[PDB]
């Protein structure tokens, strides 16, 4: 079974019959190692969704990502940042680090203060181009 | 080899031939004689093997000479670099407007 | 995101993107722990079928 | 710039075309993506095959683009209906409504 | 529709298919429904001289 | 539920839930503005005063 | 989990874009809804005791 | 040439009329891929190889 | 095969899109319709009848 990936140690436990285990039927979640018995579970190599909220690029050309529904700890983790190239090491980690109900934040400054905002982020955050000159949240 | 043997050790002589179609200007083709240029005119036309119906007009652009076939939006062939006058046409389908 | 737009001028907003970033370049094979050859020369080689 | 939403029908629009035209550039699994090079290069027992996945691929394409176009004049009757209910409620009569 | 023909041109007896017999004898339509039999006979057709 | 996994993400192969972008505690803070507006000023809410 | 993605993706990810493209006007649509229906004023009165 | 080095030659500015090899030999194979042999005749070829 | 696969997915994710298009669209008429009654009956006293 060939495939691109990232696998975790599973807690399934197969049949002695059984060697590929499928969730949804269409893709294999769990694979048994032919060498140990241990139960491996893949997941998809490149995962999380990344979303950028930018403002136009005729005004500038600086970005912000956020990670959706991940914890800020486990970002390198879940973006395999090592593999990464170091221009999208910048938005692995930082000192500006914001963590949402929505996902992780990473590449605008958090303010206290509040305004009308025009970028919808999710969970009660917003986004605008207002402050040099950076992308506020 | 040896003439006494069966067929599945005879000698079979094999020539492959390996070619690219319709990527650049073409140097060898087959017997098909060439004929008249109707311009301005809906046509079958074939146009070193590109075969369809249209109606083509005089275009002003230029082609690199490593280029032969163009397109602007990559489905259909907006231009074509006539093979025995170097002039370039631009073939538009035959029927058009929209009635 | 000019990747996932086809367009080299993105506009203000929220953009969802594609994986374009990461890259294998290692392959690990894992079979099982077996040594001997097959029989496939007993099994063509036989005096009678 | 305050009339970001005609503006953006505007865009929408224009993203809507490009995305269209930039569909019909690919080739949907074919031995090529210009319709001319397939039906040239192979005989009717399978070149019927091949404008047959071509052919699927771009009425998928430009059904998809229809059910763009369906969120876009659904958006468009919104608001369209709010406008002409502030009209007939508003410059042709004083409206006891409150905001 | 018979016919006797040698061994490198029951290949040609196919649709679209070229050669000498396919051009210059006996062509198949693209939209051919029906089979096509062959078999050898060095032994009735072929005799010594 | 605004407090899921990322392996129900990749349980639901692609496929993730977006949060709102109001939450239900600005929600219920908009609700209450509007009480509270409503039965203080009455329709004078709305003009703004 | 496909070993090539690259050839995947760029013969059939337009299609995966124009529609993630739609679902995200789906969402922003769906923002917009809830603020035009609970922030028809944006005022903040305290409720009083 | 033998198989483990085979000869491979340019074949450029003639015209490839295969209709004359019909009474040379007989081919007992001739399967041409992404191409059909009855549309052999009207196409043309950018850079062919033998 | 893979293209088969490929479009039948692809396929059902335009049928869901579809289905989300019906819902979105009943679901922007009664928020409409909650909106409406949001400018009218709390914000001020409404004229209309049931
Ligand atoms: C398979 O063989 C290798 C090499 O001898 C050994 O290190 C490994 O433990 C073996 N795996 C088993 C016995 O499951
Ligand atoms: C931005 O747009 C304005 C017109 O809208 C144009 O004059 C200007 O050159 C643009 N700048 C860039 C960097 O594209
Ligand atoms: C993220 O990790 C920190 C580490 O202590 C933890 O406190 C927090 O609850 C985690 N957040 C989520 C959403 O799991
Ligand atoms: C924002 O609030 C946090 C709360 O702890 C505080 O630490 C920080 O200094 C505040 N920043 C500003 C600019 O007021
Ligand atoms: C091709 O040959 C014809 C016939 O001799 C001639 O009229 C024509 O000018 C030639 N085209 C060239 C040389 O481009
Ligand atoms: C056939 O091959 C096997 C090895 O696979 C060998 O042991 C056997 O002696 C061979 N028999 C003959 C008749 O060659």
């Amino acid at each position: 079974l060939t495939g691109t990936g990232v696998l975790t140690e599973s807690n399934k436990k197969f049949l002695p019959f059984q060697q590929f285990g499928r969730d949804i039927a269409d893709t294999t979640d769990a694979v048994r190692d032919p060498q140990t018995l241990e139960i491996l579970d893949i997941t998809p190599c490149s995962f999380g969704g990344v979303s950028v909220i930018t403002p136009g690029t005729n005004t500038s050309n600086q970005v912000a990502v956020l990670y959706q529904d991940v914890n800020c700890t486990e970002v390198p983790v879940a973006i395999h940042a090592d593999q990464l190239t170091p221009t999208w090491r910048v938005y692995s980690t930082g000192s500006n680090v914001f963590q949402t109900r929505a996902g992780c934040l990473i590449g605008a400054e958090h303010v206290n203060n509040s305004y009308e905002c025009d970028i919808p982020i999710g969970a009660g955050i917003c986004a605008s181009y207002q402050t040099s000159q950076s992308i506020i949240a | 080899f040896q003439p006494t043997n069966g067929v599945g050790y005879q000698p079979y002589r094999v020539v492959v031939l390996s070619f690219e179609l319709l990527h650049a200007p073409a140097t060898v083709c087959g017997p098909k004689k060439s004929t008249n240029l109707v311009k301005n005119k809906c046509v079958n036309f074939n146009f070193n093997g590109l075969t369809g119906t249209g109606v083509l007009t005089e275009s002003n652009k230029k082609f690199l000479p490593f280029q032969q076939f163009g397109r602007d939006i990559a489905d259909t062939t907006d231009a074509v670099r006539d093979p025995q006058t170097l002039e370039i046409l631009d073939i538009t389908p035959c029927s058009f407007g929209g009635v | 995101t000019k990747c996932t737009l086809k367009s080299f001028t993105v506009e203000k907003g929220i953009y969802q993107t594609s994986n374009f970033r990461v890259q294998p370049t290692e392959s690990i094979v894992r079979f099982p722990n077996i040594t001997n050859l097959c029989p496939f020369g007993e099994v063509f080689n036989a005096t009678r079928f | 710039s305050a009339l970001g939403k005609l503006q953006d029908v505007v865009n929408q629009n224009a993203q809507a075309l490009n995305t269209l035209v930039k569909q019909l550039s690919s080739n949907f699994g074919a031995i090529s993506s210009v319709l001319n090079d397939i039906l040239s290069r192979l005989d009717p027992p399978e070149a019927e095959v091949q404008i047959d996945r071509l052919i699927t691929g771009r009425l998928q394409s430009l059904q998809t683009y229809v059910t763009q176009q369906l969120i876009r004049a659904a958006e468009i009757r919104a608001s369209a209906n709010l406008a002409a209910t502030k009209m007939s409620e508003c410059v042709l009569g004083q409206s006891k409504r409150v905001d | 529709d018979s016919f006797v023909i040698r061994g490198d041109e029951v290949r040609q007896i196919a649709p679209g298919q070229t050669g000498k017999i396919a051009d210059y004898n006996y062509k198949l339509p693209d939209d051919f429904t029906g089979c096509v039999i062959a078999w050898n006979s060095n032994n009735l057709d072929s005799k010594v001289g | 539920i605004a407090a899921r996994d990322l392996i129900c993400a990749q349980k639901f192969n692609g496929l993730t839930v977006l949060p709102p972008l109001l939450t239900d505690e600005m929600i219920a803070q908009y609700t209450s503005a509007l009480l509270a507006g409503t039965i203080t000023s009455g329709w004078t809410f709305g003009a703004g005063a | 989990d496909s070993t090539e993605c690259s050839n995947l993706l760029l013969q059939y990810g337009s299609f995966c874009t124009q529609l993630n493209r739609a679902l995200t006007g789906i969402a922003v649509e769906q923002d917009k809804n809830t603020q035009e229906v609970f922030a028809q004023v944006k005022q903040i009165y305290k409720t009083p005791p | 040439a033998s198989v483990y080095a085979w000869n491979r030659k340019r074949i450029s500015n003639c015209v490839a009329d295969y209709s004359v090899l019909y009474n040379s030999a007989s081919f007992s194979t001739f399967k041409c891929y992404g191409v059909s042999p009855t549309k052999l005749n009207d196409l043309c070829f950018t850079n062919v190889y033998a």
